[PDB]
């Protein structure tokens, strides 16, 4: 197949796996969103 | 007098267990002679003296009765066999009451009689005991 | 059951007792065959059961309590099983090392600032060694940004079966449980993330596999429910950027140098407003902690009334007319902007009322940041709105602008993006000269004014400190006709001056302008939802082409995860569900005025919002209720033929016909609510009262002084609780004495109602010095408008919905309230099934 | 008087119940309904001294452990005494092996929700009545 449905058939029988994939993403993504409001804060004192 | 009318109280658990061991088939059940001692158990007393007495005649009463409904051989059988039972070894004899007693029926009477506590608190249980007594009462004349 | 028989079988202390009884049953209505019955049940009742119990006594003794539903004097055939059903109910559901887990978890909970408070210190401990390399630092933070968008991507698209995608929701509801529980901004922002990522996942399904091709009416019906869809996506998306992360700017201090204060000019537009409104934000205005010499009130009267310029003069303030009507508000400040000479200008409408620290609250940031061209302030209302006075719930539940002000602008102000709300606010004069004064080509003047500040790049600020107070609008035809001006005006900003294409403004800035013009075309897609389900039952059009349980699996993650997180950000602000009624109640009269102005934006009069009227009785606006009655009767027809289609319809389509009925059933609630909201209840005060704790004293005429504690005051009078055993009688002249600062003042005021410890007084008439003062120790305290905002109860999702499903109920109640058809007719059905529905849920004890 | 004040639901050991019924429903247990009876209503039974009350949950404790050794198929005291010499010689790298064969993750993880599930419904509902009525079922069961 390509690519983008060799991966979605890959992880269409571990729903645990990609509910782990999201949590570690919501964790980097909320993460890195605080530092980085804390930097546009930061501009704001600039 | 009926304010002299008290309940079977203690006696209804009496009469339940009498049930659940006729249901079981260990008792020989004598209809008639049960409800009479009901009625006696039931009859109006004025004074709390006579509750006392009655209380205190129904215990040996209750008991040989329940002994006579039993298929346990009378007192004089075992007095007169009792002189060869003294000869058993206490392990004998220990062994001979586990074997007798089934640990499962004094459970159950067990249960039965904290069921009782419970739903004496809310259902009168004097009158389903003498409604099972007159319809065993019944069931014998049918 | 007075029968010649029962004498004849009963003892006559029997029969006198049951005799006795019956009469006693019929005497309160209940029917012969209900008695009789009644009386049998009693007997059966003795009989088996132990009455003279102490158990039994007690529950006799609670039965109003515990049987609320049943009366006892009213026997009626099914009470039986209504006992035993009642008794089912408290025996099960009814409940309102192990004891230490109680303990402990408040232990963790102390714990949890605890810890967060050395966390913040690591924070910064963590932070003075965080540096490196910026180039690759970048190249890190975006690598983070790269492979989380990668993994957020898959999960968005990843096909699941019906029971994968089960186990994936209920492994996600669980992630946003536990993290709900956690305190702080960093939680909020995970919810944040994980909401987002269900709902992008929701219209990932939506857009690739949820479209019936082969039948044009249902893609017709569910290209218009995709349209609403992904409108509400595109709002939810916005509106978390616009509240990610709320400035909560606190005030700078001034200079001690009071020579180094600028001058400010204070506007109080009016239009059509009696004196007595205006005269409470002058004698407010004239109290402004400022240098005298530094400070010009002017009032600007559009209306050129001789009363007013009369006033101005005897009260030391200035006055300008205008002999031009243009612009209304915006065209009456151009004006006065010719004269005023101040390097600030303060707006205030005409019944906000400013607190005396207003200018020391707000001027600080201008003399910090020299950019900054515009501070806002909230708007605070001590009336009522038509929300809050007609469902009961005045200081019980943020009304509709609360979110607005508590939220949205202390979000905007992170982003720059701070716009005037045409009061409550300082405007630096030069930038607002370089743009030509206030805008005038919009109806909503303010609003595109700040547009034209940020697009010359200067800044505004938010300061969420309520520094004024006015009156709330009295009717919900004149809140109605407001905010039409208001939907109108932004969606004309949105096609003259648009954010997204226009120059000067920063991204953010633009993102924030769009998602506050977006939202007043919530008006078009409130209206598809509340249709879309009819147009399966009506039309039989599949308006989602999928199983109902694969809608059930994609729908429900979406709005769960989605209310939590707002529950979480806006609770405090926004209660759950209560945007659905204020949405639904504004969406008919919006949405037309918003289309016309997104084809032709130059068609549209500005109208004046009334204020200051009485409404001497509850009455239900027929004018105004007609499309909520309209909507109401949709769905209940769609109801009809949902049961016809569950009966005589194709099995294969009978968990579609229970999905669609759920949906109709959660729109008849709505509804519901904004008929509740559409009658109008009785406004007997002409001055509102506001509540306020304040130290005061009571002179006799004969000099004797008490000590008290005002609890309420309003323009003619306050409520007063004394503090002993005064001997004050009604009708007496008393003189109050109230403090401000280390000044106290006398007001003459007359006992009104005496009720033990708690007298009203009525202001006797004062001089204008006298007013003044009265003014400048109650509405403009520095205090009384602060306190009000921190007092609402934090949102609960469930007790919410429980509060609106009553509210329905009470609006259900409201059409029959007042029906023009067999409506209430229906209600009447209703109310009978409801007194079986009183027995149903379990009341509450 | 009334012994009713005395009347306590069965607390924690509501929790216990839950379990071997779980336990029975997969199919690990061999529940004798009897006894699990009796050991419910000795914990029901009213008693109106405190000091009775802790010493039922001393007492109870070893019972309900012992009882639920019983349903089980574990082998008996006796034959792990007997045969305990043998496992005495076991490397502990085997007795860990074992030990991780022995213990599904997977019960442990639903005895956990479970302990979850009752903590919250405990605090809506009075689990103590479905347990007796589960029993109470069971036992006619056994006997129909």
């Amino acid at each position: 197949l390509p690519w983008f449905e060799r991966v979605w058939y890959a992880l269409a029988n571990h729903p645990i796996l990609l509910a782990v994939l999201a949590a570690i993403s919501v964790i980097l993504l909320a993460w890195v969103l605080w530092r980085l409001l804390r930097i546009i804060s930061r501009r704001r004192l600039n | 007098l009926w304010q002299y009318w008290r309940g079977l109280s203690g006696w209804n658990f009496y009469f339940l267990v009498k049930f659940g061991l006729l249901w079981a088939g260990y008792l020989n059940f004598h209809p008639l002679l049960n409800l009479v001692f009901a009625a006696f158990l039931l009859m109006p007393l004025p004074r709390y003296s006579l509750h006392r007495l009655r209380h205190w005649i129904a215990l040996p009463i209750g008991f040989a009765l329940f002994w006579h409904d039993t298929w346990l051989p009378g007192p004089e059988s075992i007095m007169s066999q009792g002189s060869q039972v003294a000869g058993f070894s206490t392990d004998y004899l220990i062994d001979l009451v586990t074997r007798f007693i089934n640990w499962q029926m004094i459970g159950a009477i067990f249960v039965l009689l904290v069921a009782w506590l419970f739903l004496s608190q809310w259902i009168r249980i004097t009158v389903f005991v003498v409604a099972i007594l007159l319809w065993l009462n019944v069931l014998t004349l049918a | 059951m007075g029968s010649i028989l029962t004498r004849w079988l009963l003892i006559p202390p029997v029969n006198a007792r049951l005799i006795g009884r019956y009469r006693d049953y019929r005497r309160h209505g209940a029917s012969a065959f209900s008695a009789t019955l009644g009386c049998f049940w009693m007997i059966l009742a003795w009989i088996f059961i132990p009455l003279e119990h102490p158990r039994w006594q007690r529950i006799r003794a609670e039965h109003k309590n515990l049987y609320p539903h049943i009366n006892a004097s009213r026997p009626r055939p099914l009470d039986p099983v209504r006992y035993l059903i009642q008794t089912c109910w408290l025996l099960i559901g009814a409940s309102r090392g192990l004891q230490n887990i109680r303990g402990r978890y408040h232990q963790w909970m102390n714990e949890l600032p605890e810890r967060v408070s050395h966390k913040t210190q690591h924070l910064d401990e963590k932070k003075e060694l965080g540096h490196l390399s910026a180039g690759a630092r970048r190249l890190i933070l975006g690598i983070i940004v790269t492979f989380s968008l990668i993994l957020a991507l898959i999960c968005v698209t990843q096909p699941f079966n019906p029971l994968a995608q089960f186990i994936f929701l209920m492994l996600l509801w669980g992630v946003a449980l536990i993290v709900r529980r956690m305190p702080g901004r960093f939680s909020a922002l995970m919810l944040i993330v994980l909401s987002l990522t269900v709902s992008c996942r929701y219209i990932w399904w939506r857009y690739t596999s949820t479209l019936n091709w082969d039948d044009p009416v249902s893609l017709v019906c569910g290209l218009i429910l995709l349209f609403a869809e992904t409108y509400a996506w595109i709002v939810l998306v916005l509106g978390y950027f616009q509240v990610v992360w709320p400035l909560n700017r606190q005030p700078v201090p001034l200079p001690k140098d009071m020579s180094l204060w600028p001058s400010v000019d204070i506007f109080v537009p009016t239009y059509n407003e009696d004196l007595n409104v205006v005269k409470n934000t002058i004698y407010a205005s004239l109290g402004i902690d400022w240098p005298k010499d530094k400070l010009n009130i002017w009032i600007l009267d559009d209306g050129g009334r001789e009363e007013f310029r009369q006033f101005a003069q005897n009260v030391g303030v200035k006055y300008i007319a205008r002999t031009t009507h243009e612009h209304a508000k915006a065209g009456n400040i151009n004006n006065a902007l010719k004269y005023a000479k101040g390097e600030f200008v303060s707006i205030f409408d005409c019944d906000h009322v400013p607190t005396r620290s207003f200018l020391q609250m707000t001027m600080g940031w201008f003399l910090k940041e020299k950019q900054l061209a515009m501070m806002q302030t909230p708007h605070h209302f001590f009336s009522p709105d038509p929300f809050e006075r007609n469902l009961g719930r005045f200081r019980k539940t943020p009304n509709e602008g609360t979110l607005f002000y508590g939220l949205v602008q202390d979000g905007n102000d992170m982003w720059d993006a701070t716009f005037f709300c045409g009061s409550c606010a300082v405007i630096r004069r030069k930038p607002l000269d370089e743009i030509g004064g206030i805008a005038v080509e919009t109806v909503t003047e303010d609003a595109h004014t700040s547009l034209r500040l940020h697009r010359r790049g200067y800044t505004s600020a938010y300061m969420r400190i309520p520094q004024a107070a006015g009156l709330a609008t009295e009717s919900l035809s004149a809140h109605i006709g407001q905010r039409i001006r208001w939907a109108r005006g932004m969606v004309q900003i949105f096609r003259l001056d648009n954010p997204l294409t226009g120059k000067g403004l920063k991204f953010a800035q633009r993102l924030c302008y769009v998602n506050a013009m977006f939202h007043f075309l919530s008006g078009i897609p409130r209206l598809i939802f509340l249709t879309a389900p009819l147009a399966f039952l009506l039309l039989h059009a599949y308006i989602i082409y999928a199983p109902a349980l694969m809608i059930a699996l994609f729908v429900l993650p979406h709005m769960i995860h989605a209310s939590l997180t707002n529950s979480k950000i806006q609770g405090k602000y926004r209660h759950s569900f209560w945007s659905e009624i204020y949405e639904t109640v504004l969406a008919w009269y919006i949405a037309p005025p918003t289309l016309v102005a997104l084809i032709n934006p130059h068609k549209g009069k500005f109208n004046v919002t009334a204020k200051g009227g009485l409404v001497e009785e509850e009455y239900v606006d027929w004018v105004i209720s007609r499309p909520y009655i309209f909507l109401v009767l949709l769905n209940l027809v769609g109801v009809a033929v949902g049961i016809w289609r569950y009966f005589y319809g194709p099995p294969t389509e009978m968990l579609t016909v229970v999905v669609s009925m759920v949906w109709v059933f959660y729109n008849l609630i709505v509804l519901g609510g904004a008929v509740a909201v559409s009658v109008e209840s009785k406004q007997v005060r002409r001055s509102h009262r506001v509540e306020m704790t304040m130290p005061a004293a009571i002179a006799r005429e004969d000099g004797h002084l008490f000590s008290c504690t005002v609890q309420d005051f309003s323009d003619g009078g306050l409520g007063i609780k004394i503090n002993g055993q005064a001997q004050i009688l009604e009708g007496q002249k008393v003189n109050l004495l109230l403090k401000r600062g280390q000044q106290e003042y006398v007001f003459p005021t007359q006992v009104a109602r005496v009720m033990g410890n708690e007298v009203g007084l009525k202001l006797m008439p004062l001089t204008t010095q006298q007013h003044i003062d009265f003014v400048q120790c109650t509405f403009a305290r520095a205090d009384t408008w602060a306190l009000w905002q921190d007092s609402y109860p934090e949102d609960k999702p469930l007790e919410s919905l429980l509060d609106i499903l009553k509210l329905g109920f009470r609006g259900y109640r409201h059409l029959a309230e007042f029906a023009p058809s067999s409506v209430k007719g229906i209600f009447r059905v209703l109310t009978s099934l409801v007194s079986w529905v009183v027995s149903f849920i379990p009341r509450r004890p």
